[PDB]
C-alpha cells in the first residue's frame, strides 16, 4: 500500500495532543454499520 | 397434589434415583411452542446472514491479492479465495431457510451450524455475545424434534405430524435463557455499573422523556438505566417461570428489549430475546389462539446436565486460560458482560527497528488491519506483530523490532498504557495457559479520582481541553506539540516527573501543583522519576482555530450588517462572492470566503435534514435495506456462476460488478 499510507514521519508519530475539529465509548456488542 | 408439585412442575420423588430422572425428563409434550420458536429464529436468521454476517460486505473483506492481518483462534484456519466464502455463505442461508419451513430439519440444522461456526472462529474481531447466543441455540436445535407441528415435513410426511416431543427439549432452552438473564445480572454486580458509570449518557435520549418528569437526570441514569437493568435481569430469570409472576415478566421483558432495539443497534438480538420470551408458557399455547429406558432417553437427559453445567462454567472459566486475561477477564463474547465497559484510546505509536542497518521508524496505528480490536489484548497484538515481520520485508526491511505504545482509559479513567513499551513483541513470550509478563497492571489505586477530575472538566472554558495522565516509574513519554496547539500547559496532580526541552536541553523537576508552559512546535519530554506511579495533566487550546472562528464571527457580522441596512459605503470586493454566493466570471476567492460558504452550506444542510417529516425517513431506510439485500443476492449470482460455468472475459465481469453496485431507484 505505497510508502505513504504504511509510514509515517517523525513529527507526525508522536502528536500526542490531538484537538478537535481535526462519542469515544467504544461498547464493542455494537455492529458496525456498513453497506 | 403436592404445593411443590404444582409450583415446579415435578415431585421430589422424581429425583431420587437415575431412572426416574429419565423417566422424568422424556415425558411426552405438545410440540408447537417449539415450532413458532423455530420458525421466528429461522426467519430472524434468515434476515440477519445478509445484514451483520457480512454478506454484502463479503467482497471488500476477503479481496484476492490483498495482504491482511487476520485475527483467528487457531493460526491453522485461514479463509478461502472469495467464491467459496460465497457458496459457503449460500449453503448458511439454505440451511436457514430449511430451519425456517422445516424442511429437512436435520440437514438443514447442520448446514446452518457448521458454516456459522466456521465463520465465528475465522475472525475474533466479530465476536459479540448475541452471534454466541445464535451458535449456541442452533447447536441445541439440530438435536430436538422442531418438526412435528406447522412445517412441511408433516405434510411431506405422516410419522412426523403432530408428534410427541420429551420434556428435556424445553428445559434446554428455559435454562440457556434463564442463563443469559442471570449471567448478565450477575456480571453487571460490577463497580462500574452500581455506581452509574458505564453507560452514563444514555439518559439524554428522548426515550427516557417521562421519566425526567418525576426525577433528575442523574437520578434517572442512576435509579432506571443502571440498577433497574440489573434488577430486571434476574427479575426476568426468575419470574417468567412461575405462572403468577409470568404475565408482569412478559410485559417488562417485552418493554426492555423494545427500548434495547431502540436505543442500540446491536441487531436482531432483541428480537430472538422476544421471539423466546414465550417459551415459558404451556407447550401448547399456539394450539389455543387457533382455536426400562431405552439409550436414546438417557442420552438426552446426560446432554441436557452436561450442557447446563458447561454454560454455568464457562463464564467464570477466566483462571484456566490466563493468556487471554487482561485489565478484562477472558475474549469478548461469551462471558454475558454486555455494555458494562467503555473504552477511549489516545494515541498509538508503533515503533520499528531495522535488524541490518539499525534504522528507526515508525508505522501507521492501524495499517494491514480490518479492526480495531487488537489494541487491547496481548494474543491479537503477537499475531499483529507477527503479520507486521513477515510483511514489512515486501517494502525494504530487514528483520524488524516492533515496539508498541498504546494508551488507553477504561470508564473515565487515568490514561495509561496497557503494553510496556520496550519489549519486542515479535520475538515476545507469549502461551494461552500463562500470564503474559509484558502487560501493565491496571492502576486500581487510582479508583476516586474520577470525581476530582470531573470538577476540573467542568472549570475549562469553551474552547479548553484537558487529558490526564498516569505513568509508572522508570518509563518516559515523548510529545510533539504540533504548531496550531498554541498556549499549551502541563501541571502536576501527584508524584514527581521531570520535563525536558530537547531544542536547549533544559529539564525541570516539577512538584505538585506546579504548572509549565510547554513549547509549541518542538519536541518535550516526561519522565517519571518517583517510586510510585506519577499522574499529570495537558491542558491545552487550539489558537488557530480560535483565530479563525474570530476571523468568521467578524465577516459574518460584517455581512449582517450589509444585510440590515447599515455600512453604507462601498463592499470590498472579497465580500462580493459573499453575496453572490457562486464564483463565476472572477478571482478565486480567499480560503476564509470559501471556509464561511462551506460553514454556511453545511449548516443548511443540517436545517434542511432536521425538517424531515418521519414517512420519507422510513422510505429511505427501506429503500437502503432493498439496495443491501439486491445486492448480496447479485454478488452471489455471479460467484456462482464463476464457479459452475467459469470466469468471463474481464469487461462483462466489469459490467456485472457495475450493475450489482447500481442504486435501485
Ligand atoms: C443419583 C443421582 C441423583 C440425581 C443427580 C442430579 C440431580 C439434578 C437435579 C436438577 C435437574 C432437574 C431437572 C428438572 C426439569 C423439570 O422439572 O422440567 C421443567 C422445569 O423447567 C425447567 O426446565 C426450568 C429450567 C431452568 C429455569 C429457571 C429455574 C429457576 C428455579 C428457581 C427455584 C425453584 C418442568 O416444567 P414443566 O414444563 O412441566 O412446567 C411446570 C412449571 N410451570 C407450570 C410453573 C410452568
Ligand atoms: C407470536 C409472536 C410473539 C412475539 C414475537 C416478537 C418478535 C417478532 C420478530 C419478527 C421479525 C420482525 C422484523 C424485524 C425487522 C428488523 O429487525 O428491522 C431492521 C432489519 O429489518 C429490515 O430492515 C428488513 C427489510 C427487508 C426488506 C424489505 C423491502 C420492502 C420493499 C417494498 C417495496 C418498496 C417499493 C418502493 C417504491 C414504490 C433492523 O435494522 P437495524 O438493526 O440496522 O436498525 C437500525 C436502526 N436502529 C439502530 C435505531 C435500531
Ligand atoms: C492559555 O491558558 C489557559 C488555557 O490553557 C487559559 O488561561 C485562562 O486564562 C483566563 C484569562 O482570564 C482565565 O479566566 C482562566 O481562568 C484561565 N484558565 C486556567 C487558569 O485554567 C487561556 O486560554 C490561555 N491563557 C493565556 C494567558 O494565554
Ligand atoms: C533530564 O533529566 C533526565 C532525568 O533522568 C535525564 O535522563 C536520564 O537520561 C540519561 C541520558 O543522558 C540516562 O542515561 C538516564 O538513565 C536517564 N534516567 C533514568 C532514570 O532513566 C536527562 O538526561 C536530563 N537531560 C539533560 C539534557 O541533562
Ligand atoms: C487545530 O485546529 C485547526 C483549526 O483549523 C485544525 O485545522 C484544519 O486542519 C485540517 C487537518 O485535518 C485541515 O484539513 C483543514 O484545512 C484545517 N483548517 C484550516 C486550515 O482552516 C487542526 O487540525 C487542529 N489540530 C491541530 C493538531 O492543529
Ligand atoms: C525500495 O523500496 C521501494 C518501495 O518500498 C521500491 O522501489 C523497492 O522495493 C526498493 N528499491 C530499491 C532500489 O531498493
Amino acid at each position: 500500500e505505497t510508502d505513504q499510507e504504511v509510514f509515517l514521519g517523525p513529527p507526525e508519530a508522536q502528536s500526542f495532543l490531538s484537538s478537535h475539529t481535526r462519542l469515544t465509548e467504544r461498547f464493542w456488542e455494537s455492529y458496525i454499520y456498513n453497506g | 397434589d403436592s404445593r411443590i408439585g404444582k409450583l415446579l412442575g415435578f415431585e421430589w420423588t422424581d429425583l431420587s434415583s437415575w431412572r426416574r430422572l429419565v423417566t422424568l425428563l422424556n415425558r411426552p409434550t405438545d410440540p408447537a411452542s417449539l415450532a413458532v420458536f423455530r420458525f421466528l429464529f429461522g426467519f430472524l436468521m434468515v434476515l440477519d446472514i445478509p445484514q451483520e454476517r457480512g454478506l454484502s460486505s463479503l467482497d471488500r473483506k476477503y479481496l484476492d491479492g490483498l495482504d491482511v492481518c487476520r485475527f483467528p483462534l487457531l493460526d491453522a484456519l485461514r479463509p478461502l479465495p472469495l467464491d467459496w466464502m460465497y457458496l459457503v455463505y449460500t449453503i448458511m442461508f439454505l440451511g436457514a431457510l430449511g430451519m425456517m419451513l422445516g424442511l429437512c430439519y436435520r440437514i438443514s440444522c447442520v448446514l446452518f451450524l457448521l458454516p456459522y461456526w466456521y465463520v465465528f472462529l475465522l475472525d475474533k474481531t466479530s465476536w459479540n455475545n448475541h452471534s454466541y447466543l445464535y451458535g449456541l441455540l442452533a447447536f441445541q436445535l439440530t438435536f430436538m424434534d422442531a418438526n412435528h407441528y406447522w412445517s412441511v415435513d408433516g405434510l411431506l410426511n405422516a410419522h412426523r405430524r403432530n408428534a410427541h416431543v420429551p420434556l428435556w427439549n424445553y428445559a434446554v432452552l428455559r435454562g440457556q435463557i434463564f442463563i443469559v438473564y442471570f449471567i448478565a445480572g450477575v456480571k453487571k454486580l460490577d463497580a462500574d455499573w452500581v455506581e452509574g458509570y458505564s453507560m452514563e449518557y444514555l439518559s439524554r435520549h428522548w426515550l427516557f422523556s417521562p421519566f425526567k418528569l418525576l426525577l433528575s437526570e442523574e437520578l434517572t441514569s442512576l435509579l432506571v438505566v443502571h440498577w433497574g437493568g440489573l434488577l430486571l435481569d434476574l427479575s426476568a430469570g426468575f419470574l417468567l417461570f412461575f405462572d403468577v409472576s409470568r404475565s408482569i415478566g412478559l410485559f417488562f421483558v417485552s418493554y426492555f428489549h423494545c427500548m434495547n432495539s431502540q436505543l442500540f443497534s446491536i441487531g436482531m438480538f432483541s428480537y430472538v430475546m422476544l421471539a423466546s420470551s414465550p417459551l415459558f408458557c404451556s407447550p401448547e399455547w399456539p394450539r389455543k389462539l387457533v382455536s426400562k429406558p431405552g439409550l436414546r432417553h438417557q442420552l438426552g437427559a446426560a446432554f441436557t446436565l452436561l450442557y447446563l453445567l458447561e454454560q454455568l462454567f464457562l463464564p467464570y472459566s477466566h483462571f484456566l486460560t490466563q493468556g487471554y486475561n487482561n485489565w478484562t477477564n477472558g475474549l469478548y463474547g461469551y462471558s454475558w458482560d454486555m455494555m458494562v465497559h467503555s473504552r477511549s484510546h489516545q494515541h498509538v505509536k508503533i515503533t520499528y527497528r531495522d535488524g541490518r542497518t539499525g534504522e528507526l521508524g515508525y508505522l501507521n496505528p492501524g495499517v494491514f488491519t480490518q479492526s480495531r480490536r487488537w489494541k487491547d489484548h496481548a494474543d491479537m497484538l503477537k499475531q499483529y506483530a507477527t503479520c507486521l515481520s513477515r510483511l514489512l520485508p515486501k517494502y525494504n526491511v530487514t528483520e524488524p523490532q516492533i515496539y508498541f505504545d498504546i494508551w488507553v482509559s477504561i470508564n473515565d479513567r487515568f490514561q495509561q498504557r496497557i503494553f510496556d513499551p520496550r519489549v519486542d513483541i515479535v520475538q515476545a513470550a507469549w502461551s494461552p495457559f500463562q500470564r503474559t509478563s509484558w502487560v501493565q497492571p491496571l492502576l486500581m489505586d487510582l479508583s476516586p479520582w474520577r470525581a476530582k477530575l470531573q470538577e476540573i472538566k467542568s472549570s475549562l472554558d469553551n474552547h479548553t481541553e484537558v487529558v490526564f495522565i498516569a505513568d509508572f516509574p522508570g518509563l518516559h513519554l515523548e510529545n510533539f506539540v504540533s504548531e496550531d496547539l498554541g498556549n499549551t500547559s502541563i501541571q502536576l496532580l501527584q508524584g514527581e516527573v521531570t520535563v525536558e526541552l530537547v531544542a536547549e536541553q533544559k529539564n525541570q523537576t516539577l512538584r505538585e501543583g506546579e504548572k509549565m508552559q510547554l513549547p509549541a512546535g518542538e519536541y518535550h519530554k516526561v519522565y517519571t522519576t518517583s517510586p510510585s506511579p506519577s499522574c499529570y495533566m495537558y491542558v491545552y487550546v487550539n489558537t488557530t482555530e480560535l483565530a479563525l472562528e474570530q476571523d468568521l464571527a467578524y465577516l459574518q457580522e460584517l455581512k449582517e450588517k450589509v444585510e440590515n441596512g447599515s455600512e453604507t459605503g462601498p463592499l470590498p470586493p472579497e465580500l462580493q462572492p459573499l453575496l453572490e454566493g457562486e464564483v463565476k466570471g472572477g478571482p478565486e476567492p480567499t480560503p476564509l470566503v470559501q471556509t464561511f460558504l462551506r460553514r454556511q452550506q453545511r449548516l443548511q444542510e443540517i436545517e434542511r435534514r432536521r425538517n424531515t417529516p418521519f414517512h420519507e425517513r422510513f422510505f429511505r431506510f427501506l429503500l437502503r435495506k432493498l439496495y443491501v439485500f439486491r445486492r448480496s443476492f447479485l454478488m452471489t449470482c455471479i460467484s456462482l456462476r464463476n464457479l459452475i460455468l467459469g470466469r468471463p472475459s474481464l469487461e462483462q465481469l466489469a459490467q456485472e460488478v457495475t450493475y450489482a453496485n447500481l442504486r435501485p431507484f
